[PDB]
């Protein structure tokens, strides 16, 4: 819609970038987390060689 | 929230550029690791 | 046609935060849930198995 | 009766209204999982066909 | 709670035709749901 | 006795409709908790069809 | 009285709530009803 | 005696008839849970059929 | 309590009577129960 | 002696009654509990007949 | 407690009798558990 | 033989709610001693064993 | 306590004759647990 | 809450439009989801 | 000494009393306990003759 | 304590003799203990 | 020295009686303890026969 | 004074108190001597 | 080009020491994550081993 | 403002800001380049 | 020193006193219970005879 | 830029030198701590000379 | 604390002659400890 | 320095003395259970004759 | 100035923050050589 | 030549506690560290053991 | 702390004399403690 | 801040230099002693 400028008369600038920072954040953390423990994993699996040896 | 009517158009604006730059970056990287790591 | 009036007793700002926290913990609650089952798309070695 | 219309001269509309909603939300998420736990599961039963294989 | 009696009429119509409506969608989802898996 | 329409000179009557309410639901949930476990399960008794085998 | 509430108005809240309550009784019936003709439990 | 009914100028009659209800309502709960774990149990006893087998 | 004693006299008569007919109303299921399935 | 009448001028009613009904009540309690956990168990001793069978 | 002389008298006359209609109903409660299951 | 005035330093109220509350607890306690030694009289099949 | 002197003299014989009757009755029950089950 | 009638009007006709806007990007997902995945 | 009767205008005689009451009753109730698990024991000694048999 | 000296002696008086009394009954329950199991 | 009385001038007298009879029943009571959990018990050492035969 | 007591109370308190601690030790000798001619522990 | 603005609502102070706690922070949590697996640096035998 | 900084303090605020943003960014990038150059991950 | 007398226009007397008193008495039954458990031990030792044999 | 001197004028010095010192300390501990329970050890490893044998 | 010159030296003499007093009770018992189980 | 006497100017003596004093105390019952600990204890070593034998 | 500190008092601490940040990474250095030369460890 | 002024900064009392308690507790942690590792100077029988 | 000059003087004094007092009781002990068991 | 003058912070200063250094000395030749007991590296 145009009129959607008017959000910011209800909403407080400042909170909603502070909790989209912590939100991004939190979530780029979780994700990882997430992604790490399956067979995509890219620390652990001995490519292009394998260190501990 | 006391803001007017100029300062919610600009901020407007502001946020909706930086979200879209935003979102051009997260695409390039997923671009990339897809080029890497194929998951689906 | 007069339901417009819904506005006149719930308060806007509260209704947004309330259905954006809500939307953000159901994704990621049934995400979570469609992981645990047969239709997870990480570990089930397609296209190819990575560790191995 | 006919002045059943008047049950809210007693309870407020708003807090009415915030239960309910509250409540069906809770009441659905509930049933799910009551369903999920038997035999009657859509998405751990190898219907059409077994993915992790 | 403070509520007039025109105001208390017009709710209880639109309480009334808003359940309704619920429970006509919760009526033709479990219709679904029983042409998917009979339970009984 | 037929004057018995004076209980709600002692008794308020939102509250009372509000613990009704309550008491209703909770028991309710509580009798179909109490029913599924017994040989009464309507869920996992493989009627009509098993669906996960 | 203690709740405030005058005599008609003591008068017209049991009306309904004795109609109410009727109904809701008559609702269970009819779900016990079709329970026992599904899986008798006595 | 004759002259009971002054114990009400002593006991207050709502909180009275509150804690009656809530007494007895507990008391049917336990009793019914008292007995369902012995041999009367009406729902576990395979009477009149088994709906499990 | 503030009640005075016309009022005592009334609320116990009303009192007398519900109590009655939920020991009646005890004592009939009791039977149908004892008819049932016998304990003693 | 012929004056114990003067009981209640030191206890106060309300609160001898309220002390006697609820202790009478738990002490009911704790006695059916603990009559059932002897040989003197009247529920699950199988007389008249057993029901579970 | 406040109370006068004559309210001691009709209290303690009105706790005596109540006490003692509750003691006889025990009693032949008692007998009859006797009667069923004697346990001295 | 001027014991009475044991009742101008305690207070009767107080001294008959204590010996009632000792009295009731001591009654329980007793009763349970007595009923975990060998003078039990409720389950020592006597006159007749019930269960059985 | 704030008591006086006559009424600390009645308590104190009412007290006394209220301990000697108790104390009479739990003799009693006493001899009849002896002659039940003897312990010493 | 405040908010006159036309204000009332003006939040309906822009929280349905996102809504909606909401209810058509989840259609379009789970369609892809589905043509990838069938799980019914 | 003689004048040993001015130790009540130190100690107060009604919390004396109490103490005194209280720690009596409490040791009482100890010496009982300890003397019960001795052997000499009066209960659970099979004198005059066994009752559990 | 606030208590004069003619009161400090009288309840001196009193503490000892029930102090006393209390001591004989003490000594005589433990000459009947002891004739029934002697410990030492 | 022979001006020690004024000790009562610093310490007051009351504390220290009652300081002086809690702290000697809780030495006898610990003593007590060590010395019956040692080979110098009195109760049970089957002196001078054994009752629970 | 700190305690408020004057100098012979301080007097008067301190015979009563020797007094009666010396008792309480002869009784402790006592009971002591008789524990030891019943049990030698050393 | 107006993005200077944003120091008008966001206090500088704590988005500097947000900055510099946060980052702390990740240093330390990367550095964990990377030392338990093969990536090690300090228990990996190279160039030599020094408790043998 | 809520912050109460005019606007040639935030001008000069969000120069240094950047400044500092950009060295610590360069000083990261050779930083990973010689861990990249030491033992290759992906 | 000869001037140390005035330690005690820093330190309160009765203080001092009171600290002193309690920690000889916790150091002495610390002290005992220690020795207690070595091999100098004195209660359970045999001498100058066995008594619980 | 050669005007980052002015950023004592928003962060107080004290907190920082106080926030400094303490982060350092508490890394040394860590840094320290970190190493020892490697193969980099400098304490148990028997050089120049095992002294316990 | 208040104390004056006099009374700080009084305090002290005091202190010292009872601290002495307590160290020989302490030096002979130890000397008996001694004298039964040389520990040493 | 020369000028070390004015250590007492900013340092509060009896704060001092009481902290000296503790921090003593606790030091010796300290290195007391250390050197107990180890091999140079000199209670249970048997030195010069066994005593519980 | 929110913390109360003028310009010049501004430009003496920054000089003599930098000035020992210097000696103290100066230290770690020669620290971390001499730690290099004993055990090296990359 | 003026870190002389940094008492004007941080207030000398709580600065000589802290170093006094931190001084003690570093001693206290050093020596229990060492305590542990083979360069123990109690437990290693140096120059003779004495419970043998 | 509100100390004088001459009264941190003798304090200084007293406090030096104390603890060179006690460090020489410390190595006198810590002397026969070696005589009796070597350690280092 | 502290309240302390100009010439109180020179002469606090001097005393802990002075007091600083006699106890890293202190420091240093136990070290030395220990190294000549025990060598740890
Ligand atoms: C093989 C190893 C060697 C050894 C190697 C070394 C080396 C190397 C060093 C030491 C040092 C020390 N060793 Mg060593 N040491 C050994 C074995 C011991 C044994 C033992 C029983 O085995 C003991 C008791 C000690 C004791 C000591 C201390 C004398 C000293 C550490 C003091 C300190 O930390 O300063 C504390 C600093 C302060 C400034 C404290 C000031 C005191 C204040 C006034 C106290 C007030 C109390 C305060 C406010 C806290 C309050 C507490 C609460 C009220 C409770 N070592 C063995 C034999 N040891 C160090 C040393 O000598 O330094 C000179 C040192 O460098
Ligand atoms: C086989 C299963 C598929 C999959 C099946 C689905 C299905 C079906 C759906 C999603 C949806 C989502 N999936 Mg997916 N998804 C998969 C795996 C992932 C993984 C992962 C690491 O594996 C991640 C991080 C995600 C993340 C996402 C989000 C983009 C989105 C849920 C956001 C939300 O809750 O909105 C709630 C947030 C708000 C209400 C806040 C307001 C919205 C803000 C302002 C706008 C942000 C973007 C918005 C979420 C639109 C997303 C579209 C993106 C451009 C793709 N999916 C796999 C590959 N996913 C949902 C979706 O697409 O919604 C459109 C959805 O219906
Ligand atoms: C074999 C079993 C079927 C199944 C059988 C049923 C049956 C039967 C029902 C549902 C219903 C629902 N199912 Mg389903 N459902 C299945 C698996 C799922 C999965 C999943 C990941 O597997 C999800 C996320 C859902 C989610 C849903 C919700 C859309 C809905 C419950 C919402 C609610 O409680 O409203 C409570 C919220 C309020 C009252 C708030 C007020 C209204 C708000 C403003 C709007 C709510 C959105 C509305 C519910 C959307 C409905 C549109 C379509 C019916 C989808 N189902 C499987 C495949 N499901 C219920 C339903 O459809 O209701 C209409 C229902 O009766
Ligand atoms: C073999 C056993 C049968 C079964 C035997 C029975 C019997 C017998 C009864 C129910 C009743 C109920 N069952 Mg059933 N029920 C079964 C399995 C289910 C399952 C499931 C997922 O398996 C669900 C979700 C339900 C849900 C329900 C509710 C509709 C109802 C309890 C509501 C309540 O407590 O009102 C309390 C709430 C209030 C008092 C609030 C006031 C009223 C509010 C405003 C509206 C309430 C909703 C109303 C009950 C809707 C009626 C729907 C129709 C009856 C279908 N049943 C199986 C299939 N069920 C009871 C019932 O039907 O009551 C009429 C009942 O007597
Ligand atoms: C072999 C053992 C017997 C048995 C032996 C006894 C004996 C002996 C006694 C009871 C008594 C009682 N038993 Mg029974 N009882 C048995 C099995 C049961 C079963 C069951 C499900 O098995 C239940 C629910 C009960 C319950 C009861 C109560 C009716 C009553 C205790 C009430 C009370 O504590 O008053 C305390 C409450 C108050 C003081 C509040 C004041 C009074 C209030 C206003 C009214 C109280 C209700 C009144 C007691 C009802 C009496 C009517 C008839 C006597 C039944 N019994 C079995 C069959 N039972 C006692 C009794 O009958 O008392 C008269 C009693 O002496
Ligand atoms: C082999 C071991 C001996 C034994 C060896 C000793 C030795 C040795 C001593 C005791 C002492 C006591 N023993 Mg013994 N004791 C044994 C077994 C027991 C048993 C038991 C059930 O087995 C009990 C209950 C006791 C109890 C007692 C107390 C009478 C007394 C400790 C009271 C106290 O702490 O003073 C604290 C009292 C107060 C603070 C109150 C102040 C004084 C009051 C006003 C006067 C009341 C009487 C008072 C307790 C004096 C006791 C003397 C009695 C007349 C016997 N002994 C066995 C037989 N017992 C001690 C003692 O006799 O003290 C004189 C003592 O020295
Ligand atoms: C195989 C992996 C490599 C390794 C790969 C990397 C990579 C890649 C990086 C580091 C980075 C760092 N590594 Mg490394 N690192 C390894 C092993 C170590 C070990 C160790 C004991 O093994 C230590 C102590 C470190 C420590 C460090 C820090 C110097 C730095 C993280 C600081 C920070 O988070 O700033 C956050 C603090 C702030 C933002 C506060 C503001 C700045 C303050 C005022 C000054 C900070 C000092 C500055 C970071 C020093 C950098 C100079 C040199 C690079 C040393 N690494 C192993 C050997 N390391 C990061 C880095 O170098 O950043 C430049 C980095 O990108
Ligand atoms: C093999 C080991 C020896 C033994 C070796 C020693 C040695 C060595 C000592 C003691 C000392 C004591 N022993 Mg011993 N002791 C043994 C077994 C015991 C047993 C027991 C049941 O076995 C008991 C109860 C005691 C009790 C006692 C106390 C009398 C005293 C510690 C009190 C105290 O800490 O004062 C602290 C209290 C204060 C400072 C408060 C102020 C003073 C108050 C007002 C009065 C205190 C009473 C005073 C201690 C009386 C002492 C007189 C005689 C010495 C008995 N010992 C065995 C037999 N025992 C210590 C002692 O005799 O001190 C003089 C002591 O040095
Ligand atoms: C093989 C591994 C080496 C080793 C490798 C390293 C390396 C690499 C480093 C250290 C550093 C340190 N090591 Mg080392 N270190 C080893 C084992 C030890 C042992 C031990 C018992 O084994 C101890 C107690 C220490 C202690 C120390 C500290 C002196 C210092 C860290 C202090 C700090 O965090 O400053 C933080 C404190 C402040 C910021 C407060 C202000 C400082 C005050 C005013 C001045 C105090 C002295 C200061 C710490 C400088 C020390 C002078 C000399 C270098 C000793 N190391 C072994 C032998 N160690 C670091 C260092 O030397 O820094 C200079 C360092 O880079
Ligand atoms: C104000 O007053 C006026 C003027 C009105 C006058 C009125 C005065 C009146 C009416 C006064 C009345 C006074 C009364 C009735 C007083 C009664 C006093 C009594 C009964 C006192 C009894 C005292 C008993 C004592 C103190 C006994 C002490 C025993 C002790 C401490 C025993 C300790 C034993 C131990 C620790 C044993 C341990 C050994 C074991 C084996 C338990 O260890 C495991
Ligand atoms: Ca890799
Ligand atoms: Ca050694």
């Amino acid at each position: 819609n145009a009129n959607l400028y008017k959000i910011w008369l209800i909403l407080d600038p400042r909170r909603v970038l502070v909790s989209i920072v912590a939100f991004q954040i939190v979530l780029g953390l979780l994700i990882h987390m997430i992604v790490l423990s399956t067979d995509l994993n890219w620390l652990d699996d001995n490519i292009p060689v394998s260190y501990q040896a | 929230t006391g803001l007017t009517d100029d300062e919610a158009k600009e901020f407007h604006a502001i946020f909706m550029q930086s979200m879209y730059a935003w979102f051009g970056l997260v695409v390039i990287a997923h671009l990339l690791a897809w080029l890497y790591r194929p998951w689906l």
